[PDB]
């Protein structure tokens, strides 16, 4: 209980689509209402996702 | 790989250390509009 | 551990880089950017930048502070300039097409004439033409005819099908028209074929919406950098649509256009070598009588007779063979050939 009740006290998410990115950690995220972004991997994940 | 506006550092090299820190606190952000109308001594 | 000037400037700028648009470019370290809703920012331009591919119209990097320009970023792989030029070879050279040979030596002396002999322009000091029209009825020769021409040529040649100009970023119309117009002045005198040039020229309206000002525009530049006169290189432009007379009429005055071929009707003569060519990539058996399938039906184009060899190729699948007798294909040109027949005044004419 306690443990669904700290992570429900946290500012939320996006969603970006992407076909394809560059590579060196850095990937283009386009989100729906706006346009692109040129963001960060994160350290959890791998690079490769294109 | 990517570019991302990049150059060999022999003229950017010792733009790149203190320039760049006087270009965001001091330098401002304007945007651009248009102009309806005016008023006549007074804005 | 060598590269640090590198990795600073890697971790000198934010992280969560936008992407911006280039407005205009005022060479005092700083200009007039576009954010993707719309909104413009007087914002200034890093030094590392190199500025040397800074074009208005190209795509930058922006920061959520002061958003001033981080770096410039490539076109992010648009390939609208590059796939629509034909690298391999067309269809059949001459003799595919039949029975239009009357239009041959037009399209010949207007290209392949100024190109290969450009020495009876220059024993009277005659100018060759730049522009040639081709319309007619729908689907008559006309791509067929475009394909025969490009197949026996010495030089580059562009493959525009028209709905790939029009866009509705504000810019990339007639910024694109300029590009091609580049590539086809810097590589060799290609030939630009921009097939259905009605969707976008016809009777110059003007509206106050802006749905339709993209389209005229980017008409409007094109006739700018046809007519350019500055050096153009003998760049050799065919365009074709069906109709003509919905057309835009300043293309169409001297100057511009002074070939305007037409594609008349056909004949039972021009018929039977299209029968014979869709015809040949077949298990044809040796029962089946073509002759009398040619004889009976009296108006029907190739388009006709590609639907009935693949009518005549799925009765025989049905069926369960490998070839195909003559009573498939005799179905064939009674079932497909019933779409269209109405109208004629026989018996009153002879």
């Amino acid at each position: 209980l306690r443990e669904e009740l700290q992570l429900l006290q946290e500012q939320g998410s996006y969603v970006g689509e992407v076909v394809r990115a560059m590579d060196k950690k850095k990937v283009l995220v386009k989100v729906h209402p706006e346009g692109k972004f040129v963001v960060d991997v994160d350290k959890n994940i791998d690079i490769n996702d294109v | 790989e990517s570019d991302t506006g990049l150059a060999p550092p022999a003229l950017w090299d010792l733009a790149a250390d203190k320039q760049t820190l006087q270009s965001e606190q001091p330098l401002q952000v304007a945007r651009c509009t248009k102009i309806i109308n005016a008023d006549s001594e007074d804005p | 551990k060598q590269e640090e000037e590198r990795s600073k400037v890697d971790d000198l700028r934010g992280t969560p880089m936008s992407v911006g648009t280039l407005e205009e470019i005022i060479d005092d370290n700083h200009a007039i950017v576009s954010t993707s809703v719309g909104s413009e920012h007087y914002v200034s331009i890093l030094s590392f930048v190199d500025k040397d591919l800074l074009e208005p119209g190209c795509s930058v990097l922006l920061n959520h502070k002061v958003h001033a320009v981080i770096g410039v970023l490539m076109d992010d792989t648009d390939p609208l300039v590059t796939v629509m030029k034909v690298e391999k070879a067309p269809q059949e050279t001459y003799a595919d097409i039949g029975g239009l040979d009357n239009q041959i030596q037009e399209i010949k002396e207007s290209v392949e004439l100024p190109l290969t002999h450009p020495e009876y322009y220059e024993e009277m000091g005659i100018k060759p033409p730049k522009g040639v029209i081709l319309y007619g009825p729908p689907g008559t020769g006309k791509t067929l005819l475009a394909k025969a021409v490009a197949n026996q040529t010495s030089a580059t040649f562009l493959r525009v099908v028209g709905s790939e100009l029009i866009q509705k970023y504000l810019g990339d119309g007639p910024k694109l028209v300029r590009e091609l117009f580049r590539v086809a002045e810097e590589h060799a005198p290609s030939i630009v074929f921009i097939d259905e040039i009605d969707a976008i020229g016809t009777k110059r309206y003007d509206s106050n919406s802006g749905g339709e000002r993209e389209i005229q525009r980017t008409m409007l530049e094109l006739l700018n950098q046809l007519d350019g006169f500055d050096s153009r290189g003998d760049v050799k432009v065919i365009m074709a649509t069906n109709r003509i007379e919905t057309l835009d009429p300043a293309l169409i005055r001297p100057g511009r256009i002074d070939r305007k071929i037409e594609f008349p009707l056909p004949d039972e003569k021009t018929k039977k070598r299209i029968f014979q060519i869709h015809t040949s990539r077949m298990t044809l058996a040796d029962d089946v009588t073509l002759d009398d399938l040619i004889m009976a039906k009296d108006d029907l184009s190739g388009a006709d007779i590609k639907a009935i060899c693949t009518e005549a190729g799925l009765m025989a699948l049905r069926e369960r063979r490998m070839k195909v007798t003559n009573e498939d294909f005799k179905k064939s040109k009674e079932n497909v050939l019933y779409k269209k027949q109405e109208g004629t005044p026989e018996g009153l004419y002879l």
